[PDB]
RNA sequence: CCAAAAGAAGUCUUUCUUUUGGUAACCAGGAU
């Protein structure tokens, strides 16, 4: 049977069997491997990245129509936080986003009476770009800050004659939810940002309840299975901090392996009574069974 | 007091109380069909599950939990999508970033669960912190840069008010706040210029209040003019209705004595509403901040050639003084290490006075959202010395910042001492959980099961020593040692009568009048000297924290306690052969010998003291003459201590003066000096680490430890 | 750059290397 | 000896505490806690733990 | 410095109710077996009579019985007694 | 195409002239849509009165204080300034206010012309003192929204007139929220509040009723273009 | 992924130290590294300093030890010798850095450049007593973080996880090469083997989404076939697709078919999206992000995930373990996609 | 000061595509909030068409290939949502593709039904080779907003079905600037200059009136307020 | 607590009765 959690079209069957003399593990007639497949858009929880270490999960997916967008109509994608950025010391992926600008605009250095200074040590067929260009600037050995401010300032327009991002490297926006300029420019360009394995629908599960342990009867653990959250020492110390006696001696005995506690509570539940008073963990038992296995006279005095 | 859950999670968590409810609304036959029902969705459980969640607390959690607010109870609402959404002002509580962390979700059944997660867990009920007292739910990075911009006064803006000048009246006044919101909407005023309103909804501050209306107050209705700002009315509007005007720049030193203040002085509802409109107020206007960063922002200084020029010449003098004989390899070293410090310093002040106040970097570090001017520095003038994988600064040093990019060396000598501090974190992470975990245990038996133990004895605190010429300058550490305390004896002053009584909380306007009154020293309640036979009562142990009112008579103080001091390792550096930091923690409640252990006096005298070869030799002079104490093998690495002078021959030293420079073993002190000295020993210590790291803890928790390692004697003769 | 179809990715080097990155699995 | 054993050096407290035959009174938060029962703090405590609610006299009538 | 309307869960407010009690771990007890209290008096209602009595206040369409508890305890309709 | 839900609309009376109105449930998001459209048609598109400027004999050069009044000038322009006025002549008609002897002055000791009228005549404006009198002159025009201080376009014309700031919306101010609602597998659907307060010559019903006219008509300029366009219909109400 | 694991230096295993064992005087980052071990590129967590990986430019020697190679410089003449040298020799002798100023001619410029001595001390030595330059700078980063641009601007603690994190990225359904990258990502991505390469030069026959037949210049023809979504180790799709017409003229080491995360023969993590670096009401909170809707319309950072699920039949003492539709207990409307033979 | 001239709409043609509107004279504020309220109703709320699913006879899933195809199945898809049609009809439509032999593919080798046209001939599909074959039937509907795919098991369908998002939207791209001017008297107004631009389903005009007739309603909702 | 089979009643598909059937430890890799 698909285990819990997952669904997905059938793409492939690989059946193998003895009849065609096919070499299989040792008392195996037959195996068969049936390969399903799924297709996972990008939602609120998802985990992204650049090349520079700037990681986040993604918090909202606004429609396109609130969204900054510059004076040509034009929404941007992805919005990032400026308090991240001077505090963690990776100024790198400001100056990609302005390089990155460059080369979606396209850019044309004017020699038209000499090479400007800051061109001067440029490499040729540098001095122009076309729109979309793939540049490359190597780890130790690439764009100088100068340059990239001279390119900036010599940016090619969009379809009519308008430079939407100025020397300085920021645009101005609107607000696309009320409607209103924004009152300061804000940088803008193209930054190249990755989707990593850290998926949400891998990460989401709960449990009302469900199988159990065999030698203790706590519930098991993991999502293939179905499992319960583990309650571990140091929130039993944070509850005793707060003095919650009663939520803590509920969580250990009613929720884990109370075995009569749990059919006792689910009935009154259902039935809509009063929960009822717990018993003693079934865990508490087994080590009493334990410690007597060890030769030793454990016995409960009244 | 709310957070997001996602339906398809709270469909089932919350299987059972649908499917009864489905069944008494005849939407099914019996349990077997809710359930089928609740399994195949239909779109009627949605309904029913709305209905059923409302009210019903439920319990978030962060791994690992350190302390008591690692779980708070919310009440959840159904949104879109597969992701806990949570309020951004319970972050620092949980110290829940949003870069891929997760949280777990537990749901009370009975009716004492679902009480103790409304009355005790709430996360609106817990705004202040138990370890020290101070608010966990303030606004912080966005909103401190949005309420710092809203209430800035700019010179010379839009609308300001102008006097008259003699053909035409004054300019910039209007008649409500309510003129003026309709004025900046046409372009004509700005939030941040300054103007002169009518104000008739808030309160005055005091002097305005006393001078104007004296009677009783303004009486809400009552109007008055104020010169102020729109952004400062705005803010002020956030406040309750009977809290004076604060006309003043938010900086956010100013946000947190605001909000210690109504802590202090209201309720708790009312504590929580006025967080979410700042909250609002912040998050609105850093969106309208206008902070971003790009490089023509980072402005470079203007002189850094010249400076490194000068500082290079320094530095080659000294290189060639080296090359001459004139000194050694670590002489050459200091020197070069002390020039570059200069250098680096004379390059930061000038970066420091280049910068504007409206550049978006220094704007976010100035409002102390966040980030230091250190790393201001690092990205803009210079980086400077880096150290070695010994720690030993590299005398080089690093010479360009990252806006105009390290070199291949440079990046090289950089990352030596990047990786060390990765190392430290990834290994401090286990020690600061082995520490709780062995703190938790030492005391899980400390309850308040008394009210009073009705006990004369106390310790006696510092409480602003007195000055040499003649003055009252208060204590810098007050609040960790004295406030919170209950009164053991009573305050009397120059023969004047009692100034305060005994048993009293003992808060900032006591304490503010026994400076007045001038007195030095009070004797308090502690549990150090509580006389109750299990556990500890209420009224040496003092003032909560985190209530504000005296402890009840069920808290466990032994975990509050071990969970405050453990709970702030982490941010707890090791530092560069006596121990530091955690180790020096870790070795102080282990009751271990010091690493660097440095005798103490035995008895009082004059020392006389033999510089022999490769070893010390001290020996104390006994003024009663009985015995002299003799101390052989002190090695000639240490030093020797100083107070008031270096240790000096002949001079003479107290009962437990400390020779050597180090660290003195706890158990001597305990045999020379008695149990109170070694308890003031030890929470000084523990306190000397904790405020050299910036952390606060009060006395309390360090005390609570100290009592359980005290309890036992040891038998000599049966 | 020595490959028989790459694309034409230009770059922004003022240096030149004399040794070719060798065989990345060798 | 429980919370001790469940402490740390199981073995060692386990062998000496069979030895001294010694009996636990079930006292502390971590004794309670692996046994199932009301730790003695905070809300568990027999101040609290047998409040007694009953309606007023007056409410009663009016009911 | 008076609050706003006292929003879900978070209605009464707890200052007022903590003025009835000695100290919250009391609230907690007195709120949660009035609470008990009415759930009986809801599963017998049909049934036998008994003397669990209650709501005392008006209830809602759709209230649960812990939130009757403490608006009850805030009208100051109950008594408690200590151990 | 039809909607499927329709929307509502609630009020929430708070004060005499102070309401909260309620509209919900909206597509995702019309909230953001018609907020703000209503709140600047609301603040921007009313018609109403207001004091446009004033003269005061004794004051010709000094504007600091007024002999013989315990107020100064600018305390007198900003108590002027908030006065509810309705008048139904488009042109600029004169008021005149005047009062002699020790007394308080109010805003009934004015006598307004044929068509104008005061909506608080109880409101407080100056005080008198010393055989004190006092004799300034109103100009109450019709307009629209907040027009700022208009400087003298003929300065020749008159020395003592003196401009001020004309509020001419009776809405004072106007806030609105969006929010989610809806059990229905959604819980994304909005929820818009607004919270108008207006003065006492209109309500904030009958302002919300002349916001709402006023935007239908604007937007049934872009309607005409091709009258049989299939759009959102909500249907009958 | 792949290539970055086949590339690693890992302390611990059999006969070396243990994660639970190690101080940290064994995790830090030695001056005799430099161009033989990457300073950057290693785990976050408890393996920090215990796992690294070799750099561009580095061999192993016939003893097991690294080699780096240095371009000699004979009497201040920067050579075009290469020779390679063991941390030891590297230690005899004084190492120049590889942005200096050459003059066209083999000079540097000025007489004093800064280099390393004996112990990893770096100083200003006069350019006469230069032995050897490196032979070029990101002779010190290994694979992974020589496709980081603008590195040197960044700091070691995000430039590791920068680093760290491109090695997680998950294919997407479409792929596009970055707009600035560092000129590593052909030679990456030709080196790992997951594209097609034209073994010999000819000219295409016949393309289809399932193979490409090349015929070459004598007589012989080869029939390259394609992975179309199969499953890798850890669940992603590894699809392939030719980047050729059916007339085209290949050559020898030319790339002809496109891989998982590749843009014809570059290595293509991610996508090129239009920023705005501006706080947003909130939601871009403590490290959160906002998305467009268009992403999720458009399908630009849409994947493909397989899963594998195996069952066999075993003899058993008993016997006759059966795949059959015939099971007890099962009712039909639960056995109608099964077919004919389970 | 009452300005008693109300607003008036004009459309200036760039292009067939394209289109300029200018509304004026408008109040003193009123010009951003008009524009954006007129682009955020474009941008979300104009009915359209598009596919809604297809079916390739030779394959069964998403995830396969044709014979001769350059591209798989997954390309093709993503091929056929640059699609732009115009139905007319509420119910749900099919077109049929049928080619043989070498060749590219593009969006003209569909043979539509009455009512339904295809307005871009020119859009690349997929090439094929002598072997190659493809057959393929779309299936057009009406309604407005992005649609994700609708589940084969929520339909009764076979599992030849191949579910596809659809995106009902004409409208491209939208902006706007206002001309405010602010005279030293006092008489101000703006001047918004709307610029719309549609995928060549309908033209400008067709859908700004379907923004109009919504608008009119959602306000007509607060006007019968008495 | 669920599945299958048979019998009875009604509804055109639920209820009642009888029978059968009903997990761990290691090593490894990641995240905060
Ligand atoms: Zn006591």
């Amino acid at each position: 049977k698909v285990p819990h959690g997952e669904s997905g079209k059938v793409i492939g069957i690989r059946v193998f069997s003895r009849e065609d003399e096919d070499e299989l593990p040792a008392g195996v007639n037959e195996l068969v491997r049936v390969y399903v497949a799924q297709k996972r858009k990008i939602s609120d929880g998802d985990k992204l990245a650049g090349r520079h270490g700037n990681k986040g999960v993604i918090g909202k997916i606004l429609p396109v129509e609130d969204m900054p967008f510059l004076a040509d109509g034009t929404p941007v994608d992805i919005i990032l936080n400026t308090h991240g950025v001077p505090r963690r010391m990776n100024i790198g992926q400001i100056l990609e986003t302005h390089l990155g600008w460059c080369a979606h605009s396209g850019w044309k250095v004017d020699a038209a009476k000499g090479v400007p200074d800051w061109a001067a040590r440029l490499p040729d067929e540098l001095l122009e770009a076309q729109p979309n260009a793939i540049v490359s600037t190597p780890v130790f050995d690439g764009a100088q800050e100068a340059e990239l401010q001279g390119l900036l300032s010599c940016t090619l327009p969009n379809r009519d004659g308008d430079v939407l991002v100025d020397a300085d490297g920021k645009a101005m926006l609107f607000d696309g939810r009320s409607g209103e300029p924004f009152p300061y420019p804000v940088t803008v360009g193209y930054m190249y940002i990755m989707k990593l394995h850290h998926l949400v629908d891998d990460k989401i599960h709960a449990r009302s309840t469900g199988p159990y342990s065999m030698i203790t009867q706590q519930p098991l653990g993991g999502k293939a299975q179905f499992g319960g959250q583990r309650f571990g020492e140091m929130e039993c110390w944070a509850m005793q901090a707060y003095g919650a006696a009663y939520t803590l001696q509920e969580l250990l005995t009613i929720k884990s392996d109370d075995t009569v506690g749990r059919v006792k509570v689910y009935e009154a539940i259902v039935k809509g009574e009063n929960i009822p008073e717990p018993g003693i963990p079934e865990s508490f038992k087994v080590l009493l069974k334990e410690l007597q296995s060890l030769c030793l006279n454990v016995e409960v005095l009244s | 007091h709310q957070c997001g859950l996602p339906k398809l999670m709270a469909l089932e968590l919350f299987k059972p109380f649908v499917m009864k409810r489905l069944v008494d609304l005849n939407h099914a036959q019996n349990i077997k069909s809710a359930k089928r029902m609740v399994e195949r969705q239909r779109p009627q459980v949605w309904d029913v599950l709305e209905e059923v969640i409302a009210e019903h607390p439920v319990l978030l959690n962060r791994a690992p939990t350190l302390h008591r607010l690692g779980i708070q109870a919310f009440e959840p609402m159904l949104v879109e999508g597969k992701a806990i959404q949570l309020h951004p002002l319970v972050c620092e509580a949980f110290n829940a970033d949003f870069d891929g962390d997760q949280m777990a979700v537990h749901l009370p059944l009975s009716a004492e669960a679902q009480a103790e997660a409304r009355i005790l867990m709430l996360s609106s009920n817990n705004i202040l912190s138990p370890a020290s007292g101070r608010p966990l739910a303030m606004p912080r990075l966005d909103m401190v840069t949005g309420l710092y911009y809203l209430t800035t006064e700019v010179p010379g803006d839009t609308g300001e008010y102008q006097p008259a000048s003699g053909d035409h009246p004054e300019t910039g006044v209007y008649s409500s706040p309510a003129e003026a919101i309709m004025a900046a909407d046409r372009g004509v005023l700005s939030v941040r210029a300054k103007i002169k309103v009518r104000l008739t909804q808030l309160r005055p501050p005091v002097e305005i209040e006393a001078e104007l209306f004296g009677h009783s107050g303004w009486q809400p209705g009552d109007a008055w003019m104020a010169e102020t700002t729109l952004g400062r009315v705005m803010f002020n509007e956030l406040l309750p209705l009977g809290y004076p005007f604060v006309n003043k720049q938010m900086h956010k030193k100013v946000q947190a004595a605001i909000i210690n203040d109504l802590a202090e002085r209201y309720p708790m509802i009312v504590v929580a509403q006025t967080v979410d409109k700042l909250k609002d107020a912040g998050f609105y206007w850093a969106t309208r901040s206008g902070v971003t960063v790009s490089m023509a922002d980072v402005l470079v200084p203007p002189r850094k050639k010249e400076i490194l020029d000068h500082y290079e010449e320094r530095a080659d003098k000294v290189e060639k003084q080296f090359q001459r004989g004139a000194l050694n390899h670590d002489e050459r070293n200091e020197a070069l290490v002390e020039i570059w410090k200069e250098a680096t310093d004379e390059v930061g002040q000038a970066l420091r006075e280049h910068y504007p106040d409206d550049n978006p970097i220094i704007t976010i570090v100035d409002s102390g959202a966040t980030g230091n001017f250190t790393q201001t520095r690092t990205l803009a003038g210079m980086k400077g010395l880096v150290t070695n994988p010994k720690g030993e600064f590299i005398p080089r040093p690093v010479k360009s910042s990252f806006r105009e990019g390290l070199t291949v060396l440079e990046y090289f000598i950089n990352t030596h001492g990047a990786r060390k501090g990765l190392a430290d974190t990834a290994l401090r992470t286990a020690d600061s959980g082995y520490l709780t975990r062995r703190l938790v245990d030492v005391s899980q038996d400390v309850i308040v099961r008394e009210h009073d133990c009705q006990t004369e004895r106390g310790i006696v605190v510092e409480l602003a020593e007195r000055a040499p010429d003649g003055t009252l300058i208060r204590d810098p550490y007050i609040e960790t040692s004295a406030y919170a305390r209950t009164l053991g004896t009573d305050a009397v002053d120059e023969a004047g009568n009692v100034i305060v009584e005994r048993g009293q909380d003992l808060g900032d306007p006591e304490i503010d009048a026994l400076l007045a009154a001038g007195i030095t020293q009070v004797k308090v309640r502690s549990v150090l000297t509580c006389a109750t036979s299990t556990g500890v009562c209420a009224t040496c142990y003092g003032r909560s924290m985190a209530t504000g009112k005296l402890v009840d008579i069920g808290e466990a103080v032994g975990i509050v306690a071990a969970q405050s001091i453990g709970e702030p390792g982490t941010q707890l550096t090791m530092r560069t052969d006596i121990t530091g930091g955690l180790p020096r923690v870790q070795e102080l409640f282990e009751a271990r010998v010091p690493r660097g252990k440095a005798p103490i006096a035995d008895v009082t005298g004059r020392v006389r003291l033999e510089d022999g070869e490769r070893f010390y030799k001290i020996t104390i002079v006994p003024d009663d003459g009985g015995e002299e104490v003799v101390y052989d093998k002190i090695s000639k690495r240490q030093r020797l201590r100083v107070f008031k002078r270096v240790l000096s021959d002949g001079d003479h030293v107290e009962v437990g003066q400390q020779l050597m420079e180090g660290s003195a073993d706890p158990h001597e002190v305990l045999r020379v000096q008695g149990p109170r000295e070694v308890q003031i020993h030890l929470v000084r210590e523990v306190q000397e680490v904790y405020r050299a790291q910036g952390v606060s803890i009060h006395d309390k928790h360090i005390e609570v430890i100290v009592r359980q390692m005290l309890r036992r004697v040891t038998i000599i003769d049966s | 750059n020595s490959v028989p179809g790459a694309p034409n990715r230009v770059s922004f080097a003022k240096l030149r290397e004399p040794l070719e990155v060798p065989g990345l699995l060798d | 000896w429980l919370s001790a054993a469940s402490f740390q050096e199981t073995t060692r407290v386990l062998t000496d505490a069979a030895i001294n035959c010694r009996s636990d009174k079930l006292n502390g938060l971590k004794e309670n806690v692996i046994i199932g029962k009301l730790i003695p703090a905070g809300t568990g405590i027999n101040r609290y733990r047998n409040i007694a609610v009953q309606p007023t006299e007056e409410a009663r009538a009016a009911a | 410095g008076g609050y706003d309307t006292p929003l879900g869960i978070t209605n009464p407010p707890i200052d007022e109710l903590l003025d009835r009690v000695s100290s919250k771990y009391a609230l907690v007890i007195y709120a949660a077996k009035r609470a008990r209290q009415i759930n009986d008096y809801y599963n017998q209602l049909g049934e036998g009579i008994l003397e669990y009595v209650g709501p005392l206040v008006e209830p809602g369409l759709q209230e649960k019985p812990l939130s009757i508890a403490l608006r009850e305890i805030h009208a100051d309709l109950l008594e408690h007694t200590e151990g | 195409m039809l909607i499927s839900q329709r929307p509502t609309l609630s009020e929430d009376v708070l004060t005499d002239n102070r309401s909260q109105f309620v509209i919900e449930p909206l597509e995702p998001g019309f909230g953001y849509t018609l907020g703000n459209s209503l709140r600047r048609t609301l603040l921007s598109s009313i018609p109403g009165a207001a004091v446009t400027s004033i003269r005061i004999d004794g004051v010709l050069h000094e504007f600091t204080t007024v002999p013989g009044v315990k107020e100064d000038v600018t305390e007198i322009i900003l108590n002027l300034k908030s006065l509810v006025v309705s008048s139904e002549e488009d042109e600029p008609v004169t008021m005149y206010l005047r009062k002699q002897g020790p007394g308080e002055v109010t805003a009934g000791d004015i006598v307004p012309p044929a068509g104008v009228t005061v909506h608080n005549p109880g409101m407080h404006i100056a005080t008198l003192n010393d055989k004190g009198k006092l004799e300034v002159e109103l100009v109450v025009e019709r307009g629209r929204g907040y027009v700022p201080a208009v400087q003298n376009r003929a300065s020749g014309a008159e020395i003592g007139r003196i401009p001020v700031d004309s509020i001419y919306s009776p809405v004072l101010k106007v806030t609105y929220k969006v929010d989610a609602t809806r059990v229905e597998q959604r819980t994304d659907f909005d929820k818009l509040i607004l919270d108008v307060e207006t003065k006492n010559s209109i309500s904030p019903r009958d302002a919300l009723a002349s916001a709402g006219k006023t935007l239908v008509e604007l937007f049934g300029l872009a309607r005409e273009l091709n009258v049989e366009a299939e759009g959102i219909e909500i249907g009958p109400s | 992924s792949g290539l970055t694991h086949k590339r690693r230096l890992s302390a611990l295993g059999p006969g070396g130290l243990s994660r639970e064992r190690a101080g940290l005087e064994v995790r830090d980052v030695h001056p005799s590294h430099y161009g033989r071990m990457c300073p950057i590129e290693t785990p976050e967590g408890p393996n920090i300093g215990l796992i690294g990986s070799l750099s561009v430019y580095a061999r192993v020697n016939p003893f097991g030890f690294i080699e780096t190679p240095y371009r000699k410089v004979v009497d201040g003449v920067v050579s075009d010798e290469i020779v390679y040298l063991t941390a030891d020799e590297e230690d005899r002798h004084v190492v120049a850095q590889a942005n200096s100023p050459i003059d066209a001619d083999g000079r540097f410029v000025e007489p004093r450049v800064l280099v390393r001595r004996k112990a990893g001390e770096v100083e200003y030595v006069p350019s006469s007593e230069v032995d050897y330059m490196d032979v070029s700078p990101r002779q010190m980063v290994s694979v992974a973080t020589a496709m980081i641009p603008f590195l040197e601007h960044d700091d070691a603690n995000r430039a590791l996880m920068g680093a760290n994190m491109q090695r997680q990225a998950v294919p997407l359904v479409r792929s596009e090469a970055p707009l600035v990258g560092t000129g590593m990502e052909l030679r990456a991505a030709i080196d790992a083997g997951d594209v097609v390469v034209a073994e010999e030069s000819g000219v295409i026959e016949e393309v289809s989404a399932d193979y490409i037949t090349v015929m070459h210049d004598n007589g012989t023809r080869r029939t390259y076939r394609m992975r179309k979504f199969a499953r890798s180790n850890h669940g992603t799709c590894a699809n392939q697709c030719p980047i050729v017409d059916a007339g085209d003229r290949v050559e020898a080491g030319q790339v002809i078919a496109d891989g998982p995360c590749t843009d014809d023969g570059e290595m293509a993590l991610g996508k090129n999206l239009l920023v705005a670096i501006m706080p947003w009401e909130g939601h871009n909170y403590e490290d959160a992000i906002i998305l467009s809707n268009r992403l999720v319309e458009e399908d630009v950072l849409t994947s493909i995930h397989i899963e594998e699920h195996e069952i066999d039949a075993r003899d058993t003492k008993l016997g006759a373990e059966e795949i059959t539709r015939d099971i007890p207990n099962i009712s039909d409307e639960v056995l109608a996609d099964l077919d004919e033979r389970g």
